[PDB]
RNA sequence: AAUCUCUUUGCCUUUUGGCUUAGAUCAAGUGUAGUAUCUGUUCUUGUAACAAGACCUCAAUGAGGCUC
RNA sequence: AGUGAUCUAGAAAG
RNA sequence: GUAUGUCUAAAGUUAUGUGCUCUUAUUUACUAACAAAAUCAACAUGCUAUUGAAC
């Protein structure tokens, strides 16, 4: 086994869903990006997502 | 190869002296033989053969290797 | 460790204790008026039990 | 250790498991198709046989 | 904590039915859970030369490759994976794909290997005659 | 800015940087020991009457104009 | 006709 | 003995020019550093041979 699907364990995964549930944290890096931004309602997440494609083009 | 080297220079102690310990208490280092001791001050004609008819310094020719080779490879 | 939990896998401890207790209460409830019985409730147990 | 890393990757179907897997299905689909084809033949002779009435 | 050890720390809220379908959900969303290849580290089968560069690879070189599920099946049964590695001095992507009814591998894409159900169970039926 | 070039010598001027069982093997129906996860169904009345950004002043610039 | 003599014990890294 | 390496989130700018629901592993299963010096247990209780059209 490797460090991906260590990550993808369901004991990360849970952690991972605990910590955006109790505190708010949320690596977005983890995450695939929404496809249409329109669906995308605070300014704080899509600011986020934004600074996703930010580092992708770079 | 070039992560296969030989020592060119050995290591110098005089760098090892630059800084000072920083306390590892070590078991070899613990007391120990902490006082010094000193000084006072018929049939045997059948047969065609019968009687009727040192060290050296090279250890892989000495008489001691001869003998193990003989012992050990069989 | 490894052929136990592979023989454990998916939570089948859990699986066979509610399985059992669901089998005791739903036979308990063919037999209410038999064993004169008010009521039969499956209790709501902490999950580790 | 030297030997093939392959003979201990799953997917390799030089492997006797692997091997022993693509034959039991193979047995099988045979002996399903070896039904069918000798049941076909009997559709053909019953065909030759109704030309032959006919 | 060692290689070989026993039990993880669970919270004293953690309820293992609920957490793999919270789990489940998530894993919609992650990115390498929906990638479509698996790495993987294997040997050459055999001796192949990248075409792009001419660069010979022997056979039992090792590959850190990429391992991917085929939508067919070997007689809609068998799973059929195609292995893609990279050409070591160019980096071009040479692929090749098991072939389980050979039992043997089959070369696809940047390089070249040096030295139909219906029709395979009529093969299969004759070869068993 | 005051010479430049070729041969033969002398210098080697990018001029082989350890060790062991030549380190081992040319190779195996692999065995053995670990670490994970499942997979998949599948989804959120029409008609009539009646009523209604510019500029100016103070100054962290916003409140006021029968203003347009 | 029966006296007795009683080793062990598991974890890590590679 | 489950390698390892680099990258980036930075900071805004340092003054000029919830639903449903399958599951008897239905998994894309992953790792090979580990070990390879395999033979006790074999084997039944007595050996076989066959057909050409026509002038
Ligand atoms: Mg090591
Ligand atoms: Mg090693
Ligand atoms: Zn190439």
């Amino acid at each position: 086994s490797r460090n991906v699907d260590k990550a993808n364990s369901v004991l990360v995964r849970f952690q991972e869903q605990q910590a955006e549930s109790a505190g708010g944290y949320k690596d977005y890096s983890r995450y695939q990006r929404p496809r249409n931004v329109s669906k995308v309602k605070s300014i704080k997440e899509a600011n986020e997502w934004k600074r996703q494609v930010s580092k992708e083009i770079k | 190869t070039t992560s296969h080297r030989p020592q060119l220079e050995a290591r110098s102690g005089a760098k090892a002296a630059a800084y000072t310990p920083t306390g590892i208490e070590h078991a070899r280092l613990l007391p120990g033989h902490t006082t010094l001791k000193y000084r006072k001050f018929s049939w045997r004609k059948g047969t065609a053969f019968g009687r009727h008819k040192g060290y050296i310094n090279d250890m892989t020719k000495s008489e001691y290797h001869q003998e193990f080779l003989h012992k050990h490879v069989r | 460790k490894i052929s136990l939990i592979q023989i454990f896998r998916a939570h089948l401890w859990q699986k066979i204790h509610e399985s059992i207790v669901f089998d005791i209460c739903q036979i308990l409830d063919g037999e209410l008026d038999v064993l004169q019985i008010e009521s039969v409730t499956k209790e709501t147990v902490h999950p580790r039990k | 250790g030297s030997g093939d890393l392959n003979l201990l990757k799953s997917w390799n179907p030089k492997l006797m498991k692997n091997r022993k897997k693509v034959w039991e299905t193979e047995q099988d689909l045979i002996t399903e198709q070896q039904k069918l084809n000798t049941r076909l033949k009997e559709i053909e002779k019953e065909r030759e046989l109704n030309e032959l009435l006919n | 904590s060692e290689r070989k050890a026993i039990n993880k720390y669970y919270p004293p809220d953690y309820n293992p039915l609920e957490a793999e379908k919270l789990s489940r959900k998530m894993a919609k969303k992650l990115k390498t859970m929906n990638k479509s290849h698996a790495s993987i580290r294997l040997m050459t089968p055999f001796s192949m030369r990248c075409l792009e560069c001419n660069e010979y690879i022997p056979k039992s070189r090792k590959f850190n490759g990429k391992k991917e599920l085929l939508k067919e099946k070997y007689l809609d049964s068998i799973k059929i994976y195609r292995l893609t590695i990279s050409c070591p001095r160019c980096a071009n992507s040479i692929a090749f794909r098991t072939d389980p009814g050979n039992s043997d591998y089959v070369m696809e894409v940047g390089g070249v290997r040096n030295y139909s159900i219906d029709e395979t169970l009529q093969r299969l039926v004759r070869e068993k005659e």
